[PDB]
């Protein structure tokens, strides 16, 4: 703690200067109370945690939204309504963890209609979590994504009040922002309604 | 007030008039059948007339030996 | 946390024998009433070419009735069915008729209120 | 001061401080070298400063 | 019952209660499979509902008081009760007096060539179905 | 729900940023706006403890302190992650040994040992480099003594030495709620008290987190304010029947009216305990 | 007269313009017919079809050469291509024949309906065979249904619904072998 | 967990033991009490894998009766105390040997 | 849960052949002939595959 | 082969090898593989890439090929 200590205490803004840092730490098996990840908690302003069962649903960047934790989600410092947003998002990815036992045995058709309002709100906005990085265009191919502040507050603000509840959940997995899941769920719609007759080949009798 | 057979005339139904001549039917079998047919005599449910919304009453109801003869 | 697990374990080991009790009573509860659906079918077929089948019909007074289950751990039924009860209740009303709305079943009731409130009697 | 990211899961549920420690954690290959990848490429080229 | 070993008691026991406890070994396995199943009392099938209560009128006849060890001759004939029917109308609450019922009531020399033969023999046998007939089972 | 009394120790157990140091700020800022409408001998003077956070987090509550005016109360006692080992495990001591001037002199004291976790961290470190055998989780055998010889120094004083009080809040910090760990154990057997906050409350909106469940009070309503006291078993027992209809409260379609009365009965009382950080009521 | 073309295909494409297309077009009781009323056939010389039906069970689903229904104007008999009827039904005896041996089904009472394509339709509530009447408790009940004398009007409709029952109850069950 | 629901003192009856429960010792009329509060409360926690995610709908009235029989004893359990008079308003409660078996 | 012959045509000879197998992988064992009587037999790898 | 690879899962993406059941396509890109022309495999593997004159003369050569069942 001391080692670490008296090396993260030297990673800071002062008066003269401003260090902003960014610093990747490894969990040894997926463990958070392993010491090293545990003791490294302590010394950071924002912290990004990144977890293996968000990734293997395939949303990227796989930030775990009820571990990831910063001192600016703060009314005062970021504004009422970026705040309200934020918890009101957590407060239904929250209520949706709450339910994954009872979905996991009993299913989906057990539910309250109450419950299963925020089933499906929480699955919107877990899939609109995530976004195509520009890094990752060379492995992925989908282009990436600089989401301005203003659209994914008013893009999650969007979620939480019901505008897009008749949208179907796919549309909001790797967009931008709020415009990009309707005109990915007009592409998803028409995607199932086009359809051509003998498909325009004109492959045979090419000349020369 | 009414014009129709004697149980219309009288205030019943012909499903009660019906499943009276079926009650006193199956009174009139024999034990090996008459048990058998007990079986769908009973009549076990409750309704509650709701006005409001989700407010209501509640009759609940109860038989085993059939239909009620009586005027409800 | 060692023994969170070993308490979790116990309890999921006895949903997976309660379940699978609650499924056997269910089939053998099932065996038993197909023998009385196919004695109460007969019945139905005579009315049926004595009066047809008329569901879109000019009337102006109605009573739709939505059958479902008491219990309510059958999976999909008696919403499924609530979602074809709106289906009829938008299909019926071009003209400004009456609907009396009634439900059998607990699940029925727990459901119908939720999209029809006024016409539920 | 908040610190504009790009990232929707990052500018919105935990914004980053400009001049705070931010960190990144996660382990084997859920990709917390792609995210650095990304803030790299998304703050410090609308930075002005220098990077180490 | 269903953790408790002896490895060595396949053949390794009192032959007379041989005869009956390899049947009891198998009535409470079954029972024990559809114990946790058949918590609820509502809704059974004819068959496994029996298995649910021949397996409580064993589990009640196996279960004795502290301090008073039972000679083998007299809880073989307890069991035999049990394994048998005799015992399958007294409901589960009189199975404790119902045994010391077949104890008091039969006759006592039954005892004596049981335990000198070590076995149910046919003859025995006879005489262990008639004599466990005229019991008064407090199931009344 | 968790009344404190003047000379207890009030244990704010919870994982990582769950709102401990939060309500011991609130402690602490609330001080301020009691000292002014009480008399000298009602006075609380508070003590903060930091062992083994940042400089920039003992920076940002001293700019706070002194934004509300709780620094002319307050003693700041910092031994911040760069310290040595030995001044982050003395500080807890040398904070209340300051602490314990009001107690002593027949004022009131209140002093928070942020992070107790990280004392005895840097407690364990100065005892395996002393080659003093490791026991549990490393731990020296004496962190118990460690933890009682410092707990046991917030009392309230007799009238024939003062009457003054110290008033100890530490704050242990678990690991995925794990209180079963070898220094929440230990703290948990020391002091009066526990305000245990947890992480899935505080994402259900419910802010301050505090487990109503496992939060208890051994001075209890012994020392509460009355007329807080008359209202608060009404508001003890509607959650504790608020707390076992749920885990039925999935099947809002099956109404009783009778458990839904206190399934919303519940649920007022718990939107009432909700409240926004840095304003004391 | 005939301004309002409904149908369960006519359902159908009204149905897909106001409800949700995720879900198919709910069922009808018609679709499960095999049998409808106006259409030409199913008479086959002497041999019509018959159902009897009571609503928990089914007594008889043949073809037969003639039935003999009890109507509350009296006994008639069906043939082949009888003339189109609904007759409703007293409590009494169903005879349904097709050669040397008979059927006799004592009916409580409930309709029976001849339809324009040769088929019958026996649609009544409790069908006592004649085999498995009490003719004990025919005249116990008879006593206290003859002497029950209520003022309210609806135990007489009842009692006369009373009587009337095992009067031909009796009669059924003396001159038979 | 006793005390979760509130009953103090929180006194688990099934986990209590004592070398006095002996019926040689206490005479059966107390032992038989005794052993029967045990089976009625072990009972009711095996029966709580189903009323605690069903809802007591499904037993028949035949083990409905050994809950409301159970939960009842839970509560007669609970004591009020002459040293908590001070933690909660109200009075302390001693009781005799012969009152607690008669009452149980 | 369902019955004998609850399930397909198809499916009554795959517990025919199924239960016909199971008798067929039983052996009598000739060190156990002396408490059991019948002779054992070894069975050669070219008859059990043949034979299956 | 690497063009024998990126044949056959040309053959499988582009529908040529769809109606074909399930428990026979290990037996029916064995047929792909070895009834269609060696050339496209040594003009593939030597361009490296499917070039429109060949993704025109491979789904000709693909239509020739006798799938089992059909
Ligand atoms: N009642 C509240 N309402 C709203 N936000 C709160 C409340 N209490 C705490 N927070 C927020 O929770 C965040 C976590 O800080 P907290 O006060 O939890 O410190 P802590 O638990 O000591 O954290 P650490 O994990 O650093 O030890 C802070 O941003 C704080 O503003
Ligand atoms: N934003 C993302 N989009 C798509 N894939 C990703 C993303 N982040 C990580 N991955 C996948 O995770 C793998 C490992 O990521 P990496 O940054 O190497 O993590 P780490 O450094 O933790 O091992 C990458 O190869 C990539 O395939
Ligand atoms: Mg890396
Ligand atoms: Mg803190």
């Amino acid at each position: 703690a001391t080692d670490l200590g008296g090396l993260q205490e030297r990673i800071t803004t002062t008066t003269k200067g401003s260090i902003t840092s960014v610093q990747a730490v490894y969990v040894p098996a997926d463990d958070l109370t392993d010491p090293a990840p545990a003791t490294t908690f302590a010394h950071l302003d924002a912290t990004t945690v990144l977890s293996r069962s968000i990734a293997e649903l395939g949303i990227y960047p796989a930030v775990d939204p009820l571990d990831s934790t910063s001192r600016m989600l703060n009314p005062n410092v970021i504004g009422a309504e970026h705040y309200n947003v934020a918890r009101g998002v957590q407060k239904v990815l929250q209520d949706y963890k709450n339910l994954q036992d009872i979905i996991a045995i009993l299913g989906m058709d057990e539910l309250s209609e109450e419950d299963k309002l925020t089933v499906a709100r929480a699955r919107k906005i877990q899939r609109f979590l995530s976004q195509p990085f520009q890094v990752a265009e060379v492995f992925t191919g989908t282009p990436g994504k600089y989401v301005d502040l203003a659209d994914t507050i008013s893009g999650f603000q969007g979620v939480l009040t019901g505008k897009y509840d008749d949208l179907p959940e796919m549309a909001f997995y790797m967009v931008g922002d709020i415009k990009e899941v309707k005109e990915k769920a007009d592409k998803m719609a028409k995607d199932i309604a086009s359809r051509k007759e003998a498909d325009n080949k004109k492959v045979s009798e090419e000349l020369k | 007030a009414p014009s129709g057979p004697f149980y219309r005339v009288a205030g019943m139904s012909y499903l009660r008039y019906s499943n009276i001549c079926a009650d006193l039917l199956r009174n009139v079998l024999k034990e090996p059948f008459k048990a058998k047919a007990q079986a769908r005599q009973a009549i076990h449910f409750r309704q509650a007339p709701y006005v409001d919304g989700k407010a209501g009453a509640s009759k609940v109801y109860e038989l085993e030996n059939g239909i009620p003869k009586t005027a409800n | 946390s060692n023994q969170a697990v070993k308490q979790r374990i116990r309890a999921i080991k006895n949903i997976g024998k309660i379940t699978k009790a609650m499924k056997m009573v269910a089939a053998s509860k099932m065996k038993n009433a197909q023998i009385a659906v196919e004695q109460s079918r007969g019945l139905v077929d005579p009315f049926v070419r004595l009066f047809g089948d008329f569901p879109a019909v000019n009337s102006n007074k109605s009573v739709v009735v939505a059958v479902t289950s008491d219990k309510g751990l059958c999976g999909g039924l008696n919403s499924n069915i609530t979602k074809y009860t709106r289906a009829t209740l938008a299909t019926t009303e071009s003209e400004g008729k009456d609907v009396v709305v009634v439900s059998i079943g607990d699940k029925g009731r727990s459901q119908l209120t939720r999209i029809e409130s006024q016409r539920y009697q | 001061e908040i610190l504009v990211t790009g990232i929707k899961v990052v500018d919105l549920l935990a914004p980053y401080q400009r001049g705070g420690k931010i960190g990144l954690f996660g382990g084997a290959g859920v990709g917390k070298t792609v995210l650095i990848m990304e803030l790299i490429n998304n703050v410090a080229k609308a930075h002005g400063g220098f990077s180490v | 019952v269903g953790l408790s070993v002896s490895r060595v008691g396949s053949a390794a026991q009192f032959p007379g209660m041989k005869q009956v406890a390899g049947t009891l070994k198998l009535e409470l396995a079954q029972y024990r499979e559809v114990a946790a199943f058949a918590q609820f009392g509502s809704d059974l099938d004819a068959a496994t509902q029996y298995v649910l209560e021949r397996g409580a009128r064993l589990t009640e006849m196996l279960k004795q008081k502290q301090f008073a060890p039972i000679p083998i001759e007299r809880q073989t004939v307890a069991v035999y009760a049990a394994t048998k029917g005799f015992l399958d109308k007294v409901r589960v609450q009189d199975i404790v007096a119902a045994e010391e019922a077949v104890i008091s009531q039969v006759n006592p020399a039954v005892f004596k060539i049981l335990k000198a033969n070590g076995k149910i023999t046919p003859a025995l046998d006879a005489h262990l179905k008639a004599e466990l007939r005229k019991v008064k089972l407090p199931g009344a | 729900l968790v009344p404190i009394g003047r000379g207890q120790r009030e244990l704010i157990i919870g994982d990582r940023q769950t709102g401990k140091t939060a309500v011991a700020i609130d402690a602490i800022i609330h001080q301020k706006n009691c000292n002014e409408q009480v008399p000298k001998a009602q006075r609380v003077y508070c003590v903060y403890v930091a062992v083994g956070q940042k400089r920039s987090t003992v920076a940002q509550l001293v700019k706070l302190f002194t934004q509300t005016g709780a620094m002319r109360y307050t003693i700041m006692v910092s031994a911040t992650a760069s310290d040595a080992a030995p001044l982050q495990f003395l500080a807890p001591y040398s904070g209340c040994a300051m602490a314990e001037y009001f107690r002593d002199t027949g004022k009131h004291g209140l002093i928070i040992y942020d992070d107790l976790s990280k004392q005895s961290v840097a407690y364990r470190q100065m005892s395996l480099l002393l080659r003093r055998p490791p026991g549990r989780e490393a731990f020296p055998g004496d962190v118990f003594y460690l933890h009682s010889r410092l707990l046991e120094r917030a009392a309230k004083l007799s009238k024939e030495l003062g009457g003054g009080s110290l008033t100890a809040f530490p704050v242990i910090e678990t690991q995925a709620g794990d209180v079963s760990a070898y220094i929440a154990t230990n703290v948990i057997s020391i002091t009066d008290g526990q305000i245990f906050l947890e992480t899935e409350l505080f994402y259900k909106g419910i802010r301050p987190a505090l487990n109503v469940g496992l939060s208890v009070s051994r001075v209890g309503s012994a020392a509460q304010f009355p007329g807080m006291k008359q209202v608060a078993g009404t508001l003890k027992l509607e959650l504790a029947q608020y707390r076992e209809v749920a885990a039925f409260a999935q099947f809002g379609s099956d109404l009783d009216a009778a458990t839904q009365y206190v399934l919303e009965r519940g649920a007022r009382l718990t939107e009432m305990l909700k409240q926004k950080q840095f304003a004391p009521i | 007269e005939a301004a309002a073309p409904a149908g369960p295909k006519e359902f159908t494409e009204v149905w897909n313009k106001k409800a949700p297309s995720t879900l198919i077009v709910p069922e009808f009781p018609s679709n499960y017919t095999a049998v409808k009323a106006v259409g030409e056939g199913q008479v086959h010389g002497d041999a019509f079809p018959v159902n009897f039906y009571t609503p928990h069970s089914i007594l008889s689903q043949a073809q037969k050469d003639t039935v003999v229904l009890p109507g509350v104007d009296g006994y008639f008999g069906v043939k082949a291509s009888h003339v189109p009827t609904i007759a409703q039904l007293k409590p009494g005896v169903v005879e349904l024949h097709s050669g040397a041996e008979s059927e006799k089904f004592f009916v409580s009472g409930g309709f029976a309906f001849v339809h324009p394509n040769g088929v019958t339709d026996i649609c009544v509530l409790e069908a006592a065979t004649l085999d498995q009447v009490d003719p004990a408790a025919v005249k116990s009940a008879l006593a206290a249904a003859s002497a029950a004398q209520p003022t309210d009007e609806f135990e007489q409709a009842a009692n006369r619904a009373a009587i009337e029952l095992y009067s031909a109850l009796e009669s059924a069950v003396e001159a038979k072998a």
